[PDB]
């Protein structure tokens, strides 16, 4: 991707002390927190009245661990993100109906996880590669949109 | 914040509009529709072919709650209530679209208003729509 | 920036009417009246306080005719946006210091003056060609930027 | 709109912060020139190097600002009156810069309270930092 291969690395190095389980639910739950009007998408997953009820419904842990995983496999393709997400695109667009904005909603709560989790490790160049990350594959993400 | 020139503008040029509004109202939507297709993700159970009853349908009801706001530009946090809730508890249309649509109203207007539309007014419409998007958005969170 | 080969007829069919001049002085001028914080960029222009006083003044008409003059330009070379607007990229990142975002706000305000210019022949689909355009150029246009 | 468990969230949060609001302030700036680049086009005579005096600076105003606002976070519009006046008439900075550096202040505070920074408090504070940006903006037309 667009990141110089000092960025590349400061990513790659990072994500390896990541617990995608935890990580992803922590993801999903804040986003539904922060931004409720988020949870248009999944009426399915039962309550999510209070953020207590978000933080500790499974679906919204298991379906955590279920987007981070398909994140985390971009990272092992940050030079074909397009590539690696075209048919993740197609799904969201024609089946989903999600609007794209989401995606980048995303990016920015799981980066404020990452430096909530990391601390002072989540330095503001390596906070800078991962901007360039979340944007990269909402950008891929939203690739097949029409 | 709409002045008294704002709203003067705003009366002015909605006036023109008058009877026009609803078609008006659809044709935005088909502008928005075609210029920005992410917005069409908020109907998917619509048939969005051109001249679509649905869309002539669901127009006319946008031109109609913005009828009832320059009626009520004074007090349109009470005038656009139930539009708020809906919005904020039903439909939950992520805030940037407010700007797509506010963009392709401006656009229908120009194009059907040209003796109008003017630098002046264009500034207050623009603020007009973008009060009416925050009050629709204000119960979001 | 994709134009099917029927959005490149439209957006060129239409630019062989606009008078660069009126329509540049015009696009430029309405920027500066509806969001009058672009005016930070002109202060040597004089007295921009008034719709009147703004539309009225030779410097923002020239510079709208400079700009609408390169735009205008890009328009000759679609498929090489970047390329083309390389260096003025560069210079309005290091010698102007132009936040991008100036660039999506006038695109827009441009599509609202042919839209006002021509009226009836500025249909939903050459809308929607004309944004693809002035998105190319905003994108091409903020590139360089670092 | 901040709720009354909005406004305890916040005064809890920043009063942990106590003392370290300038250094988080310097800190959240050097995020956002860091990773949304575009934001250095308003800061043209900074020096925007890494421990800058000009950074450190500027970062323990926006703090104090901040500091502020919280302090008076029932009556923001009149607390923030001189910093709307300058931001709308002299700096001018687009209104989606706010964002960006709201986005690197929550980054700033979540690197630094872990205990804290609960989904709750980040949800709170969210809501508490637009606000903020929407009183500094609300004199731009
Ligand atoms: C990093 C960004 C994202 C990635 C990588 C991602 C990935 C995925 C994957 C792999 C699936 C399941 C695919 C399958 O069925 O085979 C999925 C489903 C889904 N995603 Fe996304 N997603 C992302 C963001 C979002 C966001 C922000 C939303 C809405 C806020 C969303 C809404 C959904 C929904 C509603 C489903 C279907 C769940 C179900 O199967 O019932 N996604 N996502
Ligand atoms: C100026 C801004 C807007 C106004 C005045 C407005 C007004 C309305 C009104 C009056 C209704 C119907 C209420 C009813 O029949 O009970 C409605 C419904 C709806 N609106 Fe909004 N709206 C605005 C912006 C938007 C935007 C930007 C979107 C998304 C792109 C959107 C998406 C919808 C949807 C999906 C519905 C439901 C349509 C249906 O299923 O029949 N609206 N709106
Ligand atoms: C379609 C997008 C734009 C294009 C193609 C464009 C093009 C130009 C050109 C050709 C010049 C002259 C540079 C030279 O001396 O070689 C220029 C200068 C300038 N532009 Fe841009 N411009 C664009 C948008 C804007 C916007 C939106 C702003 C501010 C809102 C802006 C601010 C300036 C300023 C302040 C100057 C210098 C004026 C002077 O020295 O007289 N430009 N631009
Ligand atoms: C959280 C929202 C913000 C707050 C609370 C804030 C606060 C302040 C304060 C307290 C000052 C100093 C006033 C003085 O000189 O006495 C200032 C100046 C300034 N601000 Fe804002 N600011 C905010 C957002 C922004 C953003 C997003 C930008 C641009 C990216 C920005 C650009 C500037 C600039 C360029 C100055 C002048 C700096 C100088 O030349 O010393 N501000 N701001």
């Amino acid at each position: 991707m667009h990141l110089t291969p000092e960025e590349k690395s400061a990513v790659t190095a990072l994500w390896g002390k990541v617990n995608v389980d935890e990580v992803g639910g922590e993801a999903l739950g804040r986003l539904l927190v922060v931004y409720p009007y988020t949870q248009r998408f999944f009426e399915s997953f039962g309550d999510l009245s209070t953020p207590d009820a978000v933080m500790g419904n499974p679906k919204v842990k298991a379906h955590g661990k279920k987007v981070l995983g398909a994140f985390s496999d971009g990272l092992a393709h940050l030079d074909n993100l397009k590539g690696t997400f075209a048919t993740l695109s197609e799904l969201h667009c024609d089946k989903l109906h999600v609007d794209p904005e989401n995606f980048r909603l995303l990016g920015n709560v799981l980066v404020c996880v990452l430096a909530h989790h990391f601390g002072k490790e989540f330095t503001p160049p390596v906070q800078a590669a991962y901007q360039k990350v979340v944007a990269g594959v909402a950008n891929a993400l939203a690739h097949k949109y029409h | 914040v709409l002045s008294p020139a704002d709203k003067t503008n705003v009366k002015a040029a909605w006036g023109k509009v008058g009877a026009h509004a609803g078609e008006y109202g659809a044709e935005a939507l088909e502008r928005m529709f075609l210029s920005f297709p992410t917005t069409k993700t908020y109907f998917p159970h619509f048939d969005l072919s051109h001249g679509s009853a649905q869309v002539k349908g669901h127009g006319k009801k946008v031109a109609d709650a913005l009828t009832n706001a320059v009626a009520h530009v004074d007090d349109m946090p009470n005038a656009l209530s139930a539009l708020s809730d809906l919005h904020a508890h039903k439909l939950r249309v992520d805030p940037v679209n407010f700007k797509l649509l506010s963009h392709c109203l401006l656009v229908t207007l120009a194009a059907h208003l040209p003796a109008e539309f003017t630098p002046a007014v264009h500034a207050s419409l623009d603020k007009f729509l973008a009060s009416v998007s925050t009050v629709l958005t204000s119960k979001y969170r």
